[PDB]
């Protein structure tokens, strides 16, 4: 009934970013994923929902991935203007609610 | 478009009430589905409440089941949450987050939520 | 079943000007809402042939917004020519697909 | 799909001796398995239940004694109506599953 | 494009009428025609309206049944045809292309000079 | 030419992970997955174990390709063999009025297999119970994961199993020399949902090149004719899909490019 | 204690047959009712089975789709429909019967029936 995200993620500009999201099979593993995101002082934003899907306010450059009990989230150009945190959501099949991750900070070099 | 603005917030004593309300606006209310979510200071976002389109079954999270209460009035098109007995682990921005998808039966249960639109946030704090 | 606007609208070179209709009964944006420029004694012209859009010909200063809140379409002018002062005319749909037109507003340079 | 094989398949012993008849299941059958007898061109009958246990009014000469996969039946005095076919009967999960057969035939 | 007309001239009450509005510059039968009308100084008000082929007719109200257009991709023509009609019809007509075939809601595309009509 | 414009998913469905799991759930607390925004074969569960019930009230098996839901839902759970008549619409007992209820008007598949091989225990299968006792009956797709004890009599009951009350939820036990009437049986319900909204779930009938200008045989996201579609002024609310009128098709939404095309015989 | 298996006989390749058996002694709502068949000569093959109340049913990978077993506790009398019937499906039918104590099966196959040839 927790969900595990890095709380720091970092990466050059021009190259890719990785963040990961580990769960259990009541969890990530056996339901779908969504990833929000989060500028500093400000709302969410449904960057990725069902693991794979870019609704049409999002970037192409915004991947979402799981496999098994893992879930994974690939930034593919480091453009400096998308340093906010990265939320990792599911649902818990025991408790029957809406997980949420710690978030990950994304750090630009 | 989908235009969710809270309000209703602010300090509150340890056994005291607030009262929050979210006003949507451009999509039919009256249909879809309304969560409430929260964020403490820097860390994560948790989940509070859900409502139905009818306002007959709402569900919560173990760590309000009990002190709060969620309503809905699709005469206007303002969800509402009742936060009764409130404790210092409360302190959050409380965001106002719509179902992404529609349903059928509106009595029934539905698992996977998705919110595809959130709200600017109403902060509550809660000290002495 | 109507969409009410302004008789006339004043203005200077080199500025811009908005006129702004209104349907009374019934949610705009439901059908597209069209913009015509009929000058004194000769026939119309189509300027925004949609809620936004512009024909090809029609100077690029034309603009066209579909605003919600108001229930209120409005047309821009975003650069004022000589040959600019016209009745302008505002048309939509009523939903049982009837057209019907505004009343017309005349520019004065 | 569980599939019983016996052994051996033809057999005969005199009046009067030891005889051994072993049952083989693929998976585990565990104490789940049931013993007839057929006598040519009459119906079978009960021998022994949950791979040990005998019945009332079967004759007790009839021992069995078997777990796990393997399991076997014994006997220790041949008599005039012990000559008939006897099946291995495995009802762990359907689909049930007999087994060949045995042929105990008179010396 | 060029969407000429032809029938001006006055009429008396309950009396009758027919204008013919000829077509070139675009494939004729592809796209859905309207008569718009503009009594002298007032606003615009839409008249009737067929489609591609011509198999469906739509009126306004004033226009209920009082008149009746066609058209015809050989002479590539539209036509309109008034009886009855009362003073309150001397106007300006615009016979006027749309940028679809059926067009039963119309978005006007290309004009007419125009055509006046008294009573 | 014909054409047939279904919307432009990549994605198969995870339907293989709700049969193939590893422990099904309760009757009491069914579980439930969203299938949506993918391409159902729906080959894999119509051939996927020796079945004891495909019945499909509603659409047909034949029928499945070629239809274009917005939401599909799978609720998986393990029952009784006797019970799985009691999947179905306009039934009575305990597993459809107290644990799982199908409406009137129910449009789905209810498949239901036996599971003696592996939810069976010759010590005793404990993991799976039911409820057999509430208050009321349910609705449709309600569901009652509550383990409040429930009393018959006058007198109160609380915090007690004591006489005239009862614990609700009830073991079944498995035992592998059960009766095959009693011995257990997953149950996987597929419901197909339409609504005003794009079409999520599509079988694997791949869309065809847009043809204007010329009479067609037409099936946009299921619904079929025939006629001449036409570049449309007419514009309807986003999330709506058909031009109804009078109830014809005037106009439909292409699911790939949202453009709105008007249908004349 | 007696089943009385009362049907079959002759019939061609694609036939169409419908067996009975009667049961007579015991309490037929507490038996589950197997169908099991020897060919001549031949090991015996389970086939069917069905509960107590009538609910569930269980086939083998030979009679599947092909066999519908049934019963009518009114009538104390249970019933097998063939169909889609091969040259290969000729064997001695018997009912048989397992008593179920509360759930367990207990003691299967006590009493065979007469047996009938099809």
């Amino acid at each position: 009934s927790v969900l595990t995200q890095p709380p720091s993620v970092s990466g050059d500009p021009g190259q890719s970013v990785t963040i990961s999201c580990t769960g259990s099979s009541s969890n990530i593993g056996g339901y779908y994923v969504n990833w929000y995101q989060q500028f500093p002082g400000t709302a969410p934003k449904l960057l990725i929902y069902d693991d794979n899907n870019r609704p049409s306010g999002v970037s192409d450059r915004f991947s979402g991935s799981k496999s098994g009990t893992s879930a994974s989230l690939t930034i593919t150009g480091l453009q400096p203007g998308d340093e906010a945190d990265y939320h990792c959501s599911g649902w818990d099949s025991s408790l029957s609610a809406v997980l949420f991750g710690r978030g990950t900070r994304l750090t630009v070099l | 478009e989908v235009q969710l603005v809270e309000s209703g917030g602010g300090l509150a004593k340890p056994g005291g009430s607030l009262r929050l309300s979210c006003a949507a606006s451009g999509f039919t209310f009256s249909s879809y589905w309304m969560n409430w979510v929260r964020q403490a200071p820097g860390k994560g976002l948790e989940w509070v409440s859900v409502i139905n389109s009818g306002g007959d079954n709402a569900y919560y999270a173990d760590s309000v089941k009990g002190r709060f209460t969620t309503s809905r009035d699709n005469s206007k098109s303002t969800l509402s949450l009742q936060m009764n007995s409130l404790r210092e682990e409360d302190t959050a921005v409380y965001y106002c987050a719509k179902d992404r998808n529609l349903y059928y039966y509106d009595s029934g249960y539905y698992t996977e939520f998705s919110f595809d639109y959130w709200g600017q946030g109403v902060l509550v704090t809660v000290s002495s | 079943v109507v969409f009410t606007q302004s008789h006339s609208v004043s203005g200077s070179p080199g500025q811009t000007v908005t006129i702004s209709c209104t349907r009374n009964s019934g949610s705009i944006d439901s059908e597209y809402v069209q913009w015509y420029q009929q000058r004194p004694g000769s026939a119309p012209t189509t300027v925004i042939y949609r809620d936004n859009q512009r024909p090809s010909g029609v100077p690029d200063r034309f603009s066209g917004s579909i605003d919600s809140s108001s229930n209120s379409a409005s047309l821009a002018i975003s650069g004022l020519k000589s040959e600019d002062e016209a009745d302008y005319y505002c048309q939509s749909a009523d939903g049982n697909y009837n057209p019907f037109f505004g009343g017309g507003t005349r520019l004065t340079v | 799909d569980i599939q019983m094989t016996q052994s051996p398949s033809s057999l005969s012993a005199p009046v009067g001796d030891t005889v051994t008849i072993t049952c083989r299941a693929s998976q585990g059958i565990n104490s789940y398995l049931n013993w007839f007898q057929q006598k040519p061109g009459k119906a079978p009958k009960l021998l022994i239940y949950d791979a040990s246990t005998l019945e009332s009014g079967v004759p007790s000469r009839f021992s069995g004694s078997g777990s796990g996969t393997d399991f076997t039946l014994t006997i220790s005095s041949l008599q005039p109506e012990d000559f008939a076919t006897y099946y291995c009967l495995q009802y762990n999960n359907y689909p049930f599953t007999f087994g060949p057969g045995t042929r105990l035939d008179i010396k | 494009v060029q969407l000429m007309e032809s029938g001006g001239g006055v009429v008396q009450p309950g009396g009758s009428l027919r204008l013919s509005c000829a077509a070139s510059g675009f494939t004729f039968g592809d796209y859905a025609l309207h008569w718009v009308r503009q009594a002298p100084g007032k606003g615009l008000e839409w008249v009737s309206g067929i489609t591609w082929t011509g198999t469906r007719t739509y009126y306004a109200g004033s226009v209920k049944g009082r008149f009746t257009i066609s058209r015809d991709n050989a002479k590539n023509s539209l036509y309109l045809q008034m009886t009855r009609l009362r003073a309150e019809d001397t106007a300006f007509y615009y016979c006027t292309k749309d940028r679809v075939a059926v067009g039963r809601p119309p978005s006007f595309d290309s004009w007419g000079q125009g055509v006046l009509v008294t009573v | 030419e014909s054409i047939v414009r279904f919307p432009n998913i990549t994605n198969l469905c995870p339907f293989h992970e709700v049969f193939n799991a590893t422990t099904f759930a309760s009757v009491y607390a069914w579980n439930r997955k969203r299938i949506s925004n993918c391409v159902a074969d729906y080959s894999v569960i119509y051939n996927f174990a020796p079945f004891f019930a495909f019945k499909c009230y509603g659409v047909s098996p034949t029928k499945l390709n070629d239809l274009c839901f917005t939401n599909v839902y799978a609720d998986s759970f393990v029952i009784r063999g006797n019970e799985v008549s009691q999947i179905a619409p306009g039934q009575t007992g305990n597993i459809a009025d107290y644990n799982y209820k199908l409406p009137d008007d129910f449009t789905g598949c209810v498949i239901a297999w036996n599971s003696n091989k592996l939810d069976s225990k010759p010590s005793g299968n404990y993991n799976y119970l039911y409820r057999l006792f509430r208050k009321s009956k349910l609705k449709p797709f309600e569901r009652d994961i509550s383990t409040e004890i429930y009393q018959a009599g006058n007198k109160p009951c609380n915090g007690v199993a004591g006489p005239n009350c009862y614990s609700p939820l009830q073991s079944y036990g498995f035992r592998p020399t059960y009766g095959v009437g009693h011995q257990p049986y997953r149950v996987v319900v597929l419901s197909f949902e339409l609504l005003h909204a794009p079409a999520t779930v599509c079988g694997p009938k791949k869309s065809t090149n847009l043809v204007k200008n010329k009479c067609v045989n037409f099936n946009f996201n299921g619904l079929t004719g025939t006629g001449v579609l036409t570049e449309s002024n007419k514009k309807f609310l986003p999330f709506q899909q058909f031009g109804r009128d009078i109830d014809t098709t005037d106009a439909v939404r292409d699911p790939q490019t949202l453009e709105i095309l008007d249908i004349t015989p | 204690v007696q089943l009385v298996e009362s049907g079959g006989g002759l019939v061609k390749p694609g036939g169409s047959l419908r067996l009975s058996c009667v049961a007579s002694g015991f309490t037929f709502s507490d038996y589950e009712m197997h169908w099991v068949r020897q060919a001549p000569g031949k090991g015996l093959e389970w086939v069917s089975v069905i509960s107590e109340s009538g609910g569930t049913t269980y086939y083998a990978d030979s009679v599947k789709g092909r066999f519908t077993i049934s019963r009518d506790n009114a009538k104390n009398s249970l019933f097998l429909q063939m169909n889609s019937l091969r040259a290969e499906d000729t064997a001695v039918y018997y009912c048989t019967r397992v008593v179920i104590v509360v759930f367990t099966a207990m003691r299967h196959f006590d009493y065979w029936g007469q047996g009938v040839l099809v």
